[PDB]
């Protein structure tokens, strides 16, 4: 569980896109996109989003490269 | 006139007794006041506000 | 009752109508949870065809704020009532006093 | 509706001629029913309870 | 190298008063057993008290029988403070029939063997009419603590009657328990304490029986520490 | 004493130090028995001459 | 409001209370020494604190 | 019906779901603050004394 | 009439441990938390040093030559000594040390009646050229806590000047503080959850301490229960 996002702003020093970055990654774990990277401890999908950002596993740059491959990775399915 | 009425009742004139705690059992230092205050109960009941 | 009053309570539970104040002195003759029957005295009795008096009470009813207002007897059989005495408490009265 | 109009034919749930609008106690309350009174327009029969 | 206290004389001052003393206490254990005993007796002693009344011709609490001189709302608030101790069974169903002018004291309940009323001068109501008649069927149960009518409704199980006036039940045979440790004196020991538990029941429960049922509530509970299971 | 704990140790400890005060203040005031009476408020003895 | 009077009472100093002038050995002994009942909550003492 | 199952499903819906307490004459921005609820019994919204 | 005993008695290890326990009956949180807490702090058999014989000094506000700290500070180093003895009931150690540097506690003699549990516990830092520290420390079993202030007041073991006396803590505990907090049994909100948090000075592990304190407590209730 998370009580303060003081740690998850040390990566993203803005506090106004820490919402945007983690409100978008927190959707991929709810609508059937992906699964959490860090191990879940019976928590919701917002707290697991704010717990990856602390570990550097997520930021506004990784989520683009992480998903921009999917078109190319689907390009094999794109023929 | 009050203090002369307490002394007739064997109560302590100052009006402060020593209360013992309820859970532990030790005694509150520096004694506490204990009296009989007529308490109303206004009709801002809770289960008409929520 | 108020354990520490100010003596100006009996004039607030009699001047209002909540109490069933006795209208002519005499002797209580039949108490009940919903009726009191005051056998009038001699000298305070009318000249011809007088008999006795009777006070009805008002059991559980509804005031304007939805609280209840019901009266209760406070006397028994044989009490010498007097003019201006009290027979029935009301909502928050006790023996005439005004306990809030 | 069209979809439910199949739902009726499947089970034969007779649609009622009359809609239910009885009086039910407000939520979050409980207490005996100490008194009931009935007022009737003069010209309509009094039921048994009336 | 410890000492263990033994039960000593039980001065019985009155029917509702009592004073029991625990003679040979080791130093430092006065306030430890006292407040661990005063906090148990006031909390969880099993008792018995009325559970639901039922009068002959009245439907709800806010009625007013004809002949008596109290609302039914006060006849229940007088029964709730009725002390009674049943020996054999677990629950009873008392009875009460009376007619004529005069206060209906509690001593006019029908006499059974097991059920043993304690306060027979208790007033219940009044009768003030020669052709008056009041006939109820009190109930009685065992338990502990306090369970109001509202929360005992959850286990109602289709209480079919509409004449079952429900009372709140506060089973507890203790009202106040003061205790004070003082300088006991064995023949030769520098410092030994004496506990004096000035108890006050409502005439129901035996004093020496209360402590032997307050200690086993403690000694039964410390097992979870003696065997720290992890 | 809370301010210096913010400027130095940040916000992870100060939010958990601002509670250990409330649990300690409330506890040691109940053992204090800090009551007020009618003899606590001492009237000065020279009030007459001054008046 | 209430806590601030709790702490003020906890960190004053009387002039001659139970256990004055003794020397302690840290915060952990200073607490239990007061719980047991020997030393008063505000009595002048010498401790060692890192 | 308030069946005894919903009281254990409702507790998992309120795992980390911050609510917003706000008093009536909201003067400054500190008059609105979120909180993580904890289910009590009664009808009074408890509230930490520091806030 | 038939009460509730606790299951899910969790225990935590981090000589420091934070036990928990639940769900106790309502109001049984404190009557258990305070019965135990008044035993570990008040009466519990243990061993601890009581007096010291400085080999040359006869007063505390004097000063020992060559020793860094003063005897007001040295006794602070002895008051916390953790000693356990199996056989004897009064044993008087001997520490007569030389050298220069941090004089740890392992330089004490090694007798078959004692067994230290913190040998590197420092007692004094020695200066140069002295190497002259010797003392006769007296450990004796006992119960509870007894300051040195109320001994000399009733001084019955008459000792000439310079028989230094130390504050003796016999109990094997260093701190204990419970904390009650609500919990439920899935249908009742009037329950408890005790939380004990205990430390010790090495000579006894924590959970072992609570075990033999509920024992001393359930012994006093022997002549009452059935």
């Amino acid at each position: 569980a998370r009580v303060t996002v003081q740690d998850a702003v040390e990566k993203i020093g803005n506090r106004f896109d820490l919402v945007l970055v983690a409100a978008r990654r927190a959707r991929q774990m709810q609508v059937g996109g992906k699964d959490p990277l860090v191990p879940e401890e019976n928590d919701k999908t917002t707290v697991i989003a704010l717990r990856e950002i602390e570990e550097g596993l997520i930021n506004n740059q990784i989520l683009d490269v992480r998903e921009r491959q999917e078109q190319q990775e689907q390009e094999a399915a794109e023929l | 006139e009050i203090k002369e009425l307490l002394k007739l009742g064997d109560l302590p004139t100052s009006g402060q007794i020593r209360l013992y705690d309820g859970r532990t059992g030790e005694q509150f230092e520096r004694p506490v006041t204990v009296g009989y205050m007529y308490m109303l109960k206004l009709n801002h009941l809770v289960d008409d506000k929520m | 009752k108020p354990l520490v009053g100010t003596g100006m309570e009996r004039a607030v539970a009699v001047d209002s109508g909540v109490t069933a104040v006795a209208k002519r002195g005499g002797v209580v003759q039949y108490v009940d949870a919903s009726r009191i029957v005051i056998k009038v005295n001699e000298d305070e009795m009318y000249p011809g065809e007088a008999g006795i008096d009777i006070y009805n009470l008002t059991k559980y009813t509804r005031s304007n704020q939805n609280t209840c207002i019901n009266q209760m007897p406070c006397v028994s059989l044989g009490e010498p009532v007097e003019r201006g005495d009290v027979l029935a408490d009301g909502p928050s009265t006790d023996l005439g006093e005004l306990a809030l | 509706t069209p979809e439910e109009k199949l739902l009726r034919a499947i089970f034969g749930e007779k649609a009622s001629d009359v809609k239910d609008s009885s009086l039910r106690v407000p939520n979050g309350v409980s207490g005996t029913v100490i008194d009931v009174q009935v007022f009737t327009r003069d010209g309509v029969e009094k039921d048994k309870r009336a | 190298e410890f000492l263990k206290p033994r039960l000593v004389d039980i001065e019985q001052v009155s029917s509702t008063h009592a004073k029991v003393t625990l003679e040979p206490l080791e130093r430092g254990f006065g306030h430890t057993l006292g407040n661990a005993l005063r906090r148990i007796l006031l909390s969880s002693m099993p008792g018995c008290a009325v559970t639901e009344v039922e009068i002959d011709g009245v439907l709800h609490e806010y009625s007013t029988k004809e002949g008596v001189q109290e609302d039914i709302l006060e006849i229940l608030l007088n029964l709730k403070g009725l002390a009674v101790r049943v020996q054999g069974k677990d629950e009873v169903i008392l009875t009460l029939n009376k007619s004529g002018i005069g206060p209906v004291t509690a001593a006019d309940i029908t006499h059974d063997g097991d059920v043993e009323i304690v306060k027979p001068q208790h007033v219940i109501c009044h009768l003030t009419d020669e052709n008056a008649s009041i006939s109820m069927r009190i109930k009685v149960q065992r338990g502990r603590g306090y369970v109001p009518a509202s929360t005992r409704i959850h286990s109602e199980e289709d209480e079919r009657p509409i004449g079952r006036l429900l009372v709140d039940a506060c089973y507890s045979p203790v009202e106040r328990i003061a205790y004070n440790v003082e300088a006991a004196r064995v023949e030769q020991r520098t410092d030994l304490d004496k506990l004096v538990i000035e108890m006050e029941t409502n005439g129901t429960i035996d004093p020496e029986e209360a402590i032997r049922r307050a200690a086993t509530i403690l000694a039964e509970q410390l097992e979870a520490f003696v065997d720290l299971r992890d | 004493m809370l301010n210096t704990c913010y400027r130095i140790l940040g916000l992870k400890p100060t939010v958990i130090f601002a509670d250990q005060i409330m649990y300690t203040g409330f506890a040691y005031a109940a053992r204090s028995g800090a009551s007020v009476g009618i003899d606590d408020m001492v009237i000065p003895e020279k009030k007459h001459e001054i008046i | 409001q209430d806590v601030v009077l709790g702490l003020y009472y906890m960190t004053r100093d009387c002039v001659n209370a139970k256990g004055e002038g003794m020397v302690l050995t840290g915060p952990k002994e200073a607490e239990r020494l007061y719980r047991s009942g020997l030393a008063s909550l505000h009595a002048r003492v010498k401790v060692r604190i890192t | 019906r308030e069946e005894a199952v919903v009281w254990d499903i409702l507790d998992e819906v309120i795992r980390e779901h911050p609510v917003l307490l706000n008093r009536a004459p909201t003067l400054h921005r500190l008059g609105i603050q979120a909180f993580e609820p904890v289910l009590i019994e009664g009808k009074a919204i408890q509230l930490h004394p520091l806030v």
